[PDB]
């Protein structure tokens, strides 16, 4: 149904704030924030949002406190300065889906439509992308395993509007903008094996820990698909593709002749000005 | 960016009446650094639109 | 915008379920936008800030006008009142007066000083926490990253031999649209050397068109990783 | 002793504990014993996008270095006229110090660029760094003339001029005035 | 077979399904008729080249395979990463 | 006057409109809620009442506020499904006090049982001393019979009930055709 979502980092600011109005209690759980947005388009755009007090047990998962007259009063004022934006989601800040989250989930579903779901982190020592949009529905499963609701991926983006990009654009001051050429395209080329490796890494090793020490239905089934995909990329003989090298290598002799043609060309004013500015302001200094 | 002033006339209490595009006619001193008696009247000088100081003579 | 326009206990109704949550502060001021005319205050904005300013002695004002500020800066100012008693004494008895070099950065020739009789301002200076830091930074570098972030690579690596032929192609015909110009440039040079006339370089446009260019070498090699592994 | 000291708060967040380790590793390092923090102070003089270490830079430099007069100003002559004016401002902070109690010409060839300036940053610390070297100078020596009048058409010009830069102005003029002549300062 | 000339033969299959070679042709596109197989071969004297087919239903010799040239990427991908990027962040950073 | 929070669970399993008891009797302790909320009503009006059931997914039906209105409609639709769940009904409220705004309102929670308690001795025992642990005002007051009334809720009340001098009081009620509204307003917790 929808293919994507788009997340301001306002809301993602407002999970700083989420970690700067604690107060220091020692709880930090995984605070729930309502999330806002436009479901209006099959895109969906967040634009802000608010947090409600969610508290959970420490032994018990399955408790869990949330707020009605909260929701239709901060949605109520929020609505009344701003009624462009509805009610669509919401996030919980934790790294772990708990099991009591589809029932958490659930208030969401009645009350405001098929609500989205945003797993963030606390702290954002992640290299990956923090936000990962997961949509509430039940599919069937192959198995014959009784439908339940299943958070399926949907991709996200993170963009901002107009000001918030001027806004965060001045408060940096530190990063470089698109800037082709040399440096944020060979910077890219540095740390983009460390950022398919850590990826790879990152879920293989605990991956191959569940493959021995794992059951309950870990999704066995994509295993095949997913080693299959693997299995198509049988590592190439290149035969075929040589020519292709040839190909890439001779637009490789093209960037040849054009980087030492064009540099010679740029050898000229250096070449005539060395000379004629050095002899000239010499022999008339004396 | 800034308006065109023409002086038509100089006035001699060191405010001078500058004729303006329309709703204009505007009678101001202008800047310190420049003197008075250099603006020659009947001719077209650079005045900024707000502050209405002088910048140049011009042809 | 007036004091008719504050609704006291949707005001205090609103504060109060911000008491209820983490936000025990009180108001430090009241700010609104003035799009248009300039952010100077009116006699509403003068009266209704003289009226919330008998509480809180600091009452900040500000202004956000981002309709004709550009892009590039996100000026904003926060303004005062004076009192009217302060008349007969200099007008702002603050000391410390080396950031002032930095707030005549609002020097527009009608407004600031235009206005700044009973009407002063007050710099403005920022914070940010390591958290907002990073969750900021890697939030807005991923926001110019991919996701996998190996995605768009090869994808470049291979519009070098679907697209980018096209734009090496037409990068060659602006380098040898400009040779026809450097190939009577000699006889210039071999004439007059002394001065020059031509606001055009000839040099580092071919220079970032050598930099254009380097992207085919630049994901040669990416294409020799992914071939490798 | 404390070079992990230092070198542990220069990674600091904070951008005021950072000019603090510059601060403070100027007194460990006095009599330019290190051609080690020279790079660092620099590296965070040119590196950091905040000028409050910038301008907070070249001072050790100067504390370290004011052992020689003469290779002080050849190595601050490009930031004399820096990209920011807080670069410029502490660069005339470490001519003022590197050159102070000396006779060295060459600080006081480059004020006449530093007495003229948008910024009234520079064209305040153009007149402290013009107070701390011709102290103690006779005329007959050096010609001193273009910055004494120079010094002394700010007093007139304080109608037309910055009232910060007309305070560094006076403020230096009291300098040259210090003691009656007979007192002075030595590094 | 995941490597190593993935290429075959029609006599692994006939030999497999005691069926003549006049009915490979007839057995291949009926392979191709259920979906399943993506392969098409491009002889002319006679071979069995292949493509996609799903597994579906277990192997531990895939599992431990999958885990060998899995961690064989892994390590090579690392390899590279740090080659590269050992000359590469000191000269370039 | 008095400042304190009052949270009520009530039954939603069909035990609570056998034909022996009162007819449909959810609508008796219904407005036995409203008599009890008026009343407090009357002896302090910023006293906040919350609602949420007993059932296996407890929901809060009204927040905790003194606007009793609306808590008249949310008494109604009452989905009368499940049969019972005692743990993280306790649960459920016993946390939730600590999202109230007045602080100074002390703790108060009754539950209406209708049906037989699932929980053991052992989970009694963990959520009486769990009880008497944080110190919560707590009445029990338990409609309807199949077994004994209370045989382990008497040591589940006295292990319960901390603080002899005016501590909590224990509702038990026979049968009779008379109401449960004056019979529960025998004690002093309606007063």
């Amino acid at each position: 149904a929808v293919q994507k979502v788009v997340v301001h980092p306002l809301v993602l600011l407002s999970v700083v704030d989420h970690f700067n109005r604690i107060g220091k209690v020692g709880n930090q759980k995984r605070v729930v924030g309502v999330l806002l947005g436009s479901w209006q388009k099959k895109v969906l755009d967040v634009s802000n949002s608010f947090a409600v007090p969610f508290d959970e047990d420490d032994k018990d998962d399955s408790v869990w406190f949330l707020d009605h007259d909260y929701l239709e009063n901060m949605y109520g004022m929020f609505k009344k300065v701003n009624a462009r934006e509805r009610i669509v989601g919401w996030y919980h800040t934790g790294p772990k889906l708990h099991k009591n989250d589809i029932a958490i989930n659930e208030l969401m579903k009645r009350y405001c439509p098929n609500s989205v779901l945003v797993i963030i982190d606390v702290k954002p020592k992640d290299l990956g992308l923090p936000t990962e949009a997961y949509i509430s529905v039940e599919e069937v499963h192959d198995d014959g395993t009784p439908t339940s609701k299943t958070f399926e991926h949907v991709t996200s983006e993170i963009g901002a509007e107009e000001a918030e990009e001027v806004g965060v654009e001045h408060l940096l001051r530190d990063i470089k903008d698109t800037t082709v050429g040399t440096l944020s395209q060979r910077i890219t080329n540095q740390v983009h094996g460390l950022k398919g490796l850590n990826s790879k890494l990152l879920d293989i090793r605990s991956y191959l820990e569940k493959v021995a020490t794992g059951k309950l239905p870990i999704n066995h089934q994509i295993i095949y698909q997913l080693q299959d995909v693997f299995n198509l990329l049988p590592d190439v003989s290149l035969q075929e593709f040589v020519k292709a090298f040839y190909l890439k290598t001779n637009d490789q002799m093209v960037v040849v002749y054009l980087a030492s043609l064009i540099r010679s060309v740029v050898a000229l004013h250096n070449l005539i000005n060395n000379k004629i500015a050095n002899r000239d302001a010499e022999k008339k200094e004396g | 960016g800034s308006y065109v002033g023409e002086v038509v006339r100089a006035m001699d209490k060191k405010k001078v009446l500058v004729k303006v595009h329309p709703e204009g006619k505007f009678v101001v001193d202008v800047d310190k650094n420049i003197d008075i008696n250099d603006v020659t009247p009947n001719c077209r000088v650079a005045l900024r639109n707000d502050s209405y100081t002088l910048h140049k003579i011009l042809p | 915008v007036s004091v008719e326009a504050v609704d006291p206990v949707f005001q205090a109704k609103m504060l109060d379920m911000l008491k209820q949550t983490g936000r025990p502060e009180m108001v430090v001021g009241w700010y609104h936008s003035h799009p248009g005319f300039g952010c100077w205050l009116s006699g509403v904005d003068i009266n209704t800030q003289q009226s919330f300013e008998a509480l809180s002695e600091r009452a900040v004002a500000v202004v956000v006008d981002p309709i004709q500020s550009v892009k590039g800066k996100v000026v904003i100012d926060a303004f005062r009142l004076i009192n009217a008693n302060m008349m007969v004494l200099g007008h702002e008895p603050r000391q410390t007066t080396s950031n002032l070099g930095h707030l005549n950065k609002p020097s527009i020739q009608a407004l600031i000083h235009g206005l700044n009789r009973h009407y002063y301002s007050i710099t403005i200076n920022y914070r940010k926490n390591e958290l907002e830091q990073k969750m900021l930074l890697n939030l807005h570098k991923k926001s110019w990253m991919e996701g996998l972030t190996l995605q768009d690579y090869s994808e470049h690596c291979k519009h070098n031999e679907s697209v980018v032929k096209e734009m090496l192609e037409l990068a060659k015909n602006y380098n040898k649209a400009v040779e026809e110009e450097d190939k009577m440039t000699p006889e210039q040079l071999a004439i007059k050397n002394v001065g020059k006339q031509d606001p055009k370089r000839h040099l580092e446009e071919h220079v970032d068109v050598l930099m254009t260019s380097n992207i085919v070498q630049c994901l040669a090699a990416m294409l020799d990783t992914v071939v490798f592994k | 002793e404390a070079d992990a000291l230092i070198e542990s708060l220069c990674r600091d967040k904070d951008p005021i504990l950072r000019r603090s380790g510059m601060y403070t590793v100027a007194m460990a390092y006095c009599g330019s014993g290190n051609n080690k923090a020279i790079r660092r102070l620099l590296h965070v003089a040119v590196s950091d996008v905040n000028d409050d270490v910038r301008r907070a830079a070249v001072e050790s430099l100067g504390f370290i270095l004011f052992r020689t007069p003469e290779q002080c100003p050849s190595v601050v002559s490009l930031l004399s006229e820096s990209y920011n004016p807080h670069v410029r401002y502490g660069a005339a902070m470490a001519l003022g110090i590197c050159c102070a109690g000396t006779g060295n010409k060459e600080a006081i060839n480059l004020l006449e660029p530093m007495t003229n300036d948008p910024v009234n940053y520079v064209r305040q610390g153009a007149l402290i760094a013009s107070a701390l070297i011709m102290i103690q100078q006779t005329e007959i020596t050096c010609p001193k003339v273009n910055q004494f009048r120079q010094l002394y058409s700010k007093v007139i010009n304080d109608k037309h001029d910055d009232v910060m830069a007309k305070f560094g102005a006076i403020l230096a003029q009291g300098i040259l005035d210090a003691g009656g002549h007979n007192v002075t300062i030595s590094l | 077979r995941p490597a190593n000339h993935r290429q075959l033969t029609f006599e692994e299959i006939a030999k497999s399904a005691k069926i003549t070679v006049n009915e490979v042709e007839l057995l291949v596109m009926k392979a191709l008729s259920v979906g399943l197989v993506k392969g098409s071969i491009d002889e002319v004297d006679k071979r069995v080249h292949m493509t996609w087919v799903q597994p579906r239903v277990l192997d531990l010799q895939q599992i431990k395979g999958m885990k060998d040239r899995l961690e064989f990427w892994c390590t090579d991908v690392k390899s590279m990463e740090m080659l590269v990027e050992h000359q590469a962040h000191d000269i370039l950073t | 006057m008095v400042l304190e929070s009052t949270m009520v669970c009530v039954d939603n399993s069909e035990y609570m409109r056998n034909g022996d008891f009162l007819p449909t009797r959810l609508q008796a302790q219904q407005d036995a809620v409203n008599i009890v909320c008026h009343s407090k009503t009357r002896s302090n009006p910023e006293n906040n009442v919350g609602l949420i059931t007993l059932a296996n997914d407890c929901e809060v039906l009204t927040t905790l506020t003194p606007d009793t209105g609306r808590i008249l409609s949310k008494l109604h639709t009452v989905q009368p499904k499940g049969k019972i769940t005692f743990c993280t009904g306790i649960r459920v409220a016993h946390l939730a006090l600590k999202h109230r705004q007045g602080k100074n309102h002390k703790m108060r929670i009754i539950a209406f049982v209708g049906s037989p308690v699932e929980d053991n001795e052992k989970d009694l025992v963990k959520l009486a001393k769990r009880l008497k642990k944080e110190k919560v005002n707590v009445d029990i007051i338990n409609f309807g019979e199949e077994e004994v009334n209370t045989e382990k809720l008497t040591a589940f009340v006295n292990t319960l009930n901390g603080k002899d001098g005016t501590g909590s009081h224990l509702v038990t009620v026979p049968p009779g055709p008379s109401l449960a509204d004056a019979l529960i307003s025998s004690p002093i917790l309606a007063g």
